[PDB]
């Protein structure tokens, strides 16, 4: 979930 | 009992709409938090839906 995440926070 | 069921399961639905909206704002303010909670609350409210 956290790597996931971290795609959609660099937007 | 059948409609009130409905009414639920499509309450579930809007829940998890209304957490895609979310979602998205989200990822424009760039919070962690914000995001990991609407994807928390997604997966529980589907598997909820699947048993609704």
């Amino acid at each position: 979930d956290e790597l996931a995440a971290l795609k959609a926070q660099m937007l | 009992a059948q409609k009130r069921s409905e009414k639920q399961y499509n309450d579930a639905q809007n829940e998890i709409n209304k957490w895609q909206r979310n979602a998205q704002l989200a990822l424009q303010k760039g919070d962690e938090n914000l995001a990991r909670q609407a994807l928390e609350r997604k997966k529980t409210y589907t598997d909820t839906s699947a048993a609704l």
